[PDB]
């Protein structure tokens, strides 16, 4: 009766896991049942009783809860995110300590007459019931323990919490820093800020269940957007630009990213989250505007700025036209001084052709053409002038190659819908072409990226970011 | 760290051409906290230094970092080790006996390039 919203119409006698504890919890060696400040030294079900060595790790668990809760004897200061780290990790690994886990705050629910270690344990079922669900055989009693108690502030949310957690399957990760704060503020909502390429930024609501696809979703609502495919969350953490994986579930991305960023590289690290395009598979500028103009025009933007592409100085001129015009609009004393401005306008290669008065004159003559156009129109024509460019919509990486003496020692990689682009960083001439039809194998290391076509061996800490792109772009050129 | 320390005197020139090879003796405290990757199975077809983890030793130390390759330990030369074989003979010499482990790593050189570019 899972699928069924029970009343009576009055109060029903509170539920305990007295009478379930008859069936499935092991004998006692206060109630077994009912809170108690005492320190566990068996698990309390039958199932986990007669398992040894899961023994420890239930202990472990019921002496975390008991931390959290305040209801251990000492004061030996305890940061909130491990004592979850230990009541949660191994539940997800081992799912026969799930039911102990339940049991065990239900147990230190049960006749406690201790207000604030009862408002800190409903805080861990909050946190228990966005993770995964109890098992079919404590269910109901799991249920009817939060339908007796529907008057506590998290009670109804709890019980929405475990039909999520059965239609999306269980959370693979413990509760992330950003649940347990909100958890500790008795608080059941949270929004979670997201950048944007544009330096702008939106409040994203998330739960313990939110999938990636999901915050992407509501954004393409919010910015009005005609599709997000090829688009995806990422985290700016440490100096890296992460991808997060669009069918994870949001906390568990921010959990195994921040994990993997520690290993690979080495306290909660700062971080941000950008929604961003990842993949540039069919874009027509234009096509979709509100696209253009927060996404598209923001990332290539700098991408140009650095000299990534091969342009001429005429080329430099009408697109900084188009770039003054984006960021300044009708404003035209932005150019009073050229050091301040000019590499926000110009690419860094190019910069030397002329003198700072020849570059200041000859932007102005070419913005001065596009007095009628708005911001949005300048950013469209600049993305449809460059749109048909073979290293346009792509992410670069600088490596040292080793397998070519033909080549320069440094080279400039381009990964984008043609596929592997090799360039040459000081004429930005096009080396070679390594389309996806052609690629036969890629692999990576922490050091380095290879691949073989007629094989490219470099150095690079970016291998990790080369192998998911191509991975990505690989997958959805394929049906 | 030793001075006195000749790469021309282990390894015939072809072994060390364009290195910059150095001694290393690190004092056996705590646990290494080094990982590799690569090996002679590999596409680099070396032993290199893929993380120097915070806890020490190898960060205590100073002198080791990631990229850096793993030609010799405590004598027994390793760049034609597969990564399983590496990583057997650091994790053996680190346990079995000695106050310290000689390793002898090729320094990877300063990158004239910007590996750190985030733009998607
Ligand atoms: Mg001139």
């Amino acid at each position: 009766h899972h699928h069924h919203h029970h009343s009576s119409h009055h109060k029903e006698k509170l539920h305990t896991l007295e009478e379930f504890s008859y069936e499935f919890f092991r004998a006692p060696e206060g109630h077994l049942w009912a809170y108690s400040c005492e320190p566990l030294r068996q698990p309390l079900l039958k199932r986990v009783h007669a398992d040894v060595d899961l023994w420890n790790i239930a202990c472990e668990i019921f002496v975390a809860i008991l931390r959290y809760m305040g209801d251990y004897p000492s004061r030996q200061a305890w940061p909130t995110l491990e004592l979850t780290d230990q009541i949660f990790t191994l539940a997800l690994q081992h799912p026969a300590l799930q039911d102990e886990v339940y049991c065990q705050i239900l147990k230190q629910l049960t006749h406690n007459s201790n207000r604030h270690s009862e408002e800190r344990g409903w805080q861990l079922l909050w946190l228990c019931t966005g993770l995964f669900p109890p098992s079919k055989g404590l269910l109901p009693h799991a249920q009817k323990f939060i339908d007796t108690r529907r008057g506590k502030l998290l009670a109804p949310d709890c019980s929405r919490r475990i039909q999520k957690v059965l239609r999306t399957g269980p959370r693979k990760q413990p509760p992330h820093e950003v649940e347990v704060e909100a958890a500790e503020q008795n608080v059941s909502r949270i929004c979670h800020k997201i950048y944007f390429p544009n330096d702008t930024s939106e409040m994203l609501e998330v739960v313990a269940n939110t999938r990636v696809r999901d915050v992407c979703d509501s954004i393409a609502t919010r910015l009005q957007l005609a599709s997000w495919e090829g688009c995806s969350l990422f985290i700016k953490i440490s100096d890296k630009v992460i991808s997060q994986k669009e069918g994870d579930f949001f906390f568990d991305s921010l959990r195994e990213v921040s994990d993997w960023v520690k290993k690979n590289k080495p306290v909660t690290l700062p971080y941000q989250v950008y929604f961003m395009r990842k993949l540039w598979l069919n874009i027509s500028p234009g096509k979709d505007v509100n696209a253009d103009t927060i996404l598209h025009y923001h990332q290539e933007l700098p991408k140009y700025l650095r000299g990534f592409h091969k342009c001429s100085r005429e080329d430099a001129i009408h697109l900084a036209g188009l770039i003054y015009k984006a960021q300044f609009n009708n404003d035209r004393s932005q150019l009073a001084s050229v050091p301040k401005i000019l590499r926000e306008l110009v690419p860094e290669n190019l910069t030397r052709l002329m003198s700072s008065e020849e570059w200041k004159k000859s932007i102005l003559l070419a913005y001065d053409k596009h007095k009628d156009k708005t911001v949005e129109e300048a950013k469209v024509a600049f993305l449809k002038w460059i749109c048909r460019w073979p290293t346009f919509g792509s992410a670069f990486f600088e490596v040292k190659q080793t397998s070519e003496p033909s080549y320069p020692d440094v080279i400039l990689i381009a990964i984008n819908r043609h596929g592997v682009l090799l360039i040459h960083p000081k004429t930005k001439d096009l080396l070679t072409t390594y389309p996806f039809t052609k690629i036969s194998s890629w692999s990576s290391g922490s050091t380095y990226f290879h691949m073989a076509l007629s094989r490219l061996l470099c150095e690079t800490s970016l291998g990790y970011k080369m192998d998911d792109l191509l991975t990505s772009y690989v997958q959805q050129l394929l049906s | 760290y030793e001075e006195g320390f000749d790469p021309y005197s282990m390894f015939t020139p072809e072994q060390i051409m364009g290195k910059d090879v150095r001694l290393l003796r690190i004092k056996k405290e705590g646990s290494l906290d080094l990982a590799l990757e690569g090996g002679v199975d590999s596409p680099i077809g070396k032993v290199v230094v893929s993380a120097v983890y915070e806890r020490g030793a190898a960060e205590r130390h100073g002198g080791i970092v990631k990229g850096d390759e793993i030609m010799a330990i405590n004598g027994k030369i390793v760049t034609d080790y597969t990564l399983a074989e590496a990583d057997a003979a650091l994790q053996k010499a680190w346990n079995q006996g000695g106050d310290w482990i000689d390793l002898v790593v090729a320094v990877c050189p300063p990158k004239e390039y910007d590996d750190e570019l985030t733009f998607f």
